[PDB]
């Protein structure tokens, strides 16, 4: 089963500039045996090519691709608006035909620092007896972000999720949710609650905190 | 009669998919510049594709001079299985042969074994006899 | 002109079994080939299956190999997938989509006509197809109650709702500004649950009220819960 490991996972570029992939093939393709295609949120994908570059019907002469062997690249000469999504490669040289994981194209600004805000359980929520902490890291460039959850400054895990939204359209910035939960008796039974946030626009970790009941 | 006349003239695929009492069969068939096949459809009774192993079958005489020079010397004493054109020649000489007439010349158009070919359903001469065929069998008394 | 309409979906159970169609218009359907791609949560583009324009190659991702079936139906124009033996891994939205109108042997002959399923220039709209065990039933709402960078934060929690998806509005939906909400995350359970905020003056929360507005619609519900401080 031919593996794909395409890179990198996501690009961060500006209208105008040129974009160029990478996908990695296991084993040997015949370098006429590849397609690329378009995916944007709430759309169908769109081929854009077949025959490693032969043109697919519709898609202009300014998108071009190549390579061979095992590694195979694809240049988007200057990039424009309606550019920005999901691109994922496709081998068919051997059964079973697999897609690489996909690469993202994502609108660039300039780097915004999150704003945090922690969210102890609500009365109502406990009283039915489950225990909910929320974590809102809000309006925040690049994506990458480490939330991290300590109770009593003890650190947590298995037991807490994350979730990031779609890329803003009004701002071009992100937004994610990191969800702490927790049984009612062992809630009551301790003080410290706490998210730590990482991220690039920090000059260094920010941590918010509260003690129950307080 | 004393001399009779026979003219002959006879024309004569891989895999046929056959669907739907007549066959609405498709196939590949070649055009173009020796690579591209353009998948062509027909028609055929069941009595001209023969089966072989879905469902795909082919086509079934197989020997072309032998069709129309058949043709010929049958055309010529006023007269009008399959796997064999040798038997139905001595078929057609059989006929011609119980009305009298004795086959003048034939003309045809590996040579010396397919005249010897014929020769042994005619039992005629060497020195008489000699993908598309036309072909003219006279008939002679004897 | 070129159209690709799925059809068929729904909730099964694992151990279940769906069967799906996709009419195609337009073009000479005989010829073509025709595959199926899915998408997880969460995941890429994962090959499932492929057959060719009468049915009698069909060829599968190893990952489903056996468990599905496909099948087309050239004389009303239809292509199928029968899918058994569904698992909850399996659980993506199901594209259909158009494959080549040619293909090549192994001595290079190109025969035109006689399409196959190597890439796909066409995609339908997609329907989905949620394989799990758990029983329909409308969420539970909890407020999430409130300061940084001289304004507060409030939201509604939208938790253990089964199955996807939920929508939500603001005061019948006139309320846009500073709303953001978040990608539905599956639990332990196998239940969903997410978050529902909004950004608002903190000096605003005395006078005006918010309520949030919670839609299920498997379950047919409706939720509305006010946020006090
Ligand atoms: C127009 O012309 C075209 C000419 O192609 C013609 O279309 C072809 O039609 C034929 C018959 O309908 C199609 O042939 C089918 O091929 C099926 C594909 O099977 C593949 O997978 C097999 C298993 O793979 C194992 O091994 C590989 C090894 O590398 C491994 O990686 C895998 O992981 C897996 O372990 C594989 O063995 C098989 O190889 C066959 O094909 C090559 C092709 O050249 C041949 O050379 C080999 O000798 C071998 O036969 C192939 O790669 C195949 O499953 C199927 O065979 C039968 O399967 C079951 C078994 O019981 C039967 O019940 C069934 O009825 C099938 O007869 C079948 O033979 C062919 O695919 C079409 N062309 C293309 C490009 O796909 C049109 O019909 C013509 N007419 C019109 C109107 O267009
Ligand atoms: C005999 O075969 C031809 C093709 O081999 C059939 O033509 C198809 O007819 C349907 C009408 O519903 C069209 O939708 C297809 O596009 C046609 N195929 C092609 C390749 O043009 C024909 O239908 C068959 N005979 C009968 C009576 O239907």
């Amino acid at each position: 089963e031919i593996v794909l490991t395409q890179s990198p996972d996501t690009l961060s570029l500006s209208p105008g500039e040129r974009a160029t992939l990478s996908c990695r093939a296991s084993q040997s393709v015949h370098s006429r045996y590849f397609a690329w295609y378009q995916h944007k949120p709430g759309q169908p994908p769109r081929l854009l090519i077949y025959g490693g570059s032969t043109r697919a019907t519709g898609i202009p002469n300014r998108f071009s691709a190549g390579g061979s062997g095992t590694q195979f690249t694809l240049t988007v000469n200057r990039l424009e608006a309606e550019d920005f999504a999901v691109y994922y490669c496709q081998q068919y040289g051997r059964s079973p035909y697999t897609f690489g994981q996909g690469t993202k194209v994502e609108i660039r600004r300039t780097v915004a620092a999150p704003s945090v805000f922690i969210f102890p359980p609500s009365d109502e929520q406990l009283k039915s007896g489950t225990a909910s902490v929320v974590c809102l890291l809000n309006n925040f460039y690049p994506r990458e972000a480490k939330v991290q959850w300590k109770v009593d400054n003890a650190l947590q895990s298995g037991n807490s999720q994350e979730s990031v939204t779609e890329q803003d359209s009004k701002d071009s910035t992100y937004s994610l949710s990191s969800t702490l939960t927790l049984s009612k008796a062992d809630y009551e039974k301790h003080k410290v609650y706490a998210c730590e946030v990482t991220h690039q626009g920090l000059s260094s970790p920010v941590t918010k905190s509260f003690n129950r009941g307080e | 009669s004393l001399i009779r006349i026979g003219h002959g003239f006879d024309v004569h695929c891989v895999t046929l998919h056959c669907t739907n009492e007549v066959r609405n069969c498709s196939f590949n068939m070649t055009t173009e510049l020796r690579d591209k096949k353009q998948k062509v459809h027909a028609l055929f009774y069941k009595l001209d594709i023969v089966p072989i192993e879905n469902s795909k079958y082919r086509l079934i005489g197989g020997d072309v001079a032998l069709h129309a020079l058949t043709d010929a010397i049958l055309g010529a004493a006023a007269l009008g299985k399959n796997a064999d054109s040798r038997g139905l020649l001595r078929e057609a000489f059989r006929q011609v042969q119980e009305k009298g007439y004795k086959i003048g010349n034939v003309d045809i158009t590996h040579i010396d074994a397919m005249r010897a070919k014929i020769a042994e359903d005619l039992q005629c001469d060497i020195e008489q006899v000699n993908i598309a065929c036309e072909a003219v069998a006279l008939l002679i008394r004897q | 002109e070129v159209q690709l309409v799925e059809s068929g979906g729904g909730l099964i159970r694992p151990g279940g079994s769906l069967r799906l169609s996709c009419k195609g218009s337009g073009f000479i359907f005989e010829n073509f080939g025709f595959g199926w791609v899915r998408q997880g949560p969460g995941k890429g583009l994962e090959w499932v299956s492929g057959t060719n324009w009468n049915g009698g190659d069909s060829r599968y991702g190893d990952s489903v190999k056996g468990r599905f079936t496909i099948s087309r139906d050239n004389s009303n124009n239809f292509v199928y997938l029968q899918m058994n033996s569904l698992r909850p891994e399996d659980t993506a939205i199901y594209y259909c989509a158009r494959g080549t109108d040619y293909t090549i042997d192994d001595q290079g002959i190109r025969y035109q006509g006689s399409g196959t399923f190597w890439y796909f220039d066409v995609w339908g709209r997609g329907t989905l197809v949620t394989v799990s065990s758990a029983s329909t039933k409308g969420p539970s709402v909890f407020p999430l109650a409130p300061t940084s960078g001289g304004t507060a934060a409030l939201g509604c929690l939208v938790k253990d709702y089964f199955p996807e998806p939920v929508t939500v509005s603001w005061n019948s939906g006139a309320l846009t500004s500073g709303v953001h909400t978040f990608p539905a995350v599956l639990q332990s359970s196998g239940l969903y649950s997410l978050s529902s905020v909004v950004t608002v003056p903190s000096s605003s929360l005395g006078t005006q009220t918010y309520i949030c507005n919670v839609n299920h619609k498997p379950s047919n519900t409706k939720v509305d819960k006010k946020v006090e401080p």
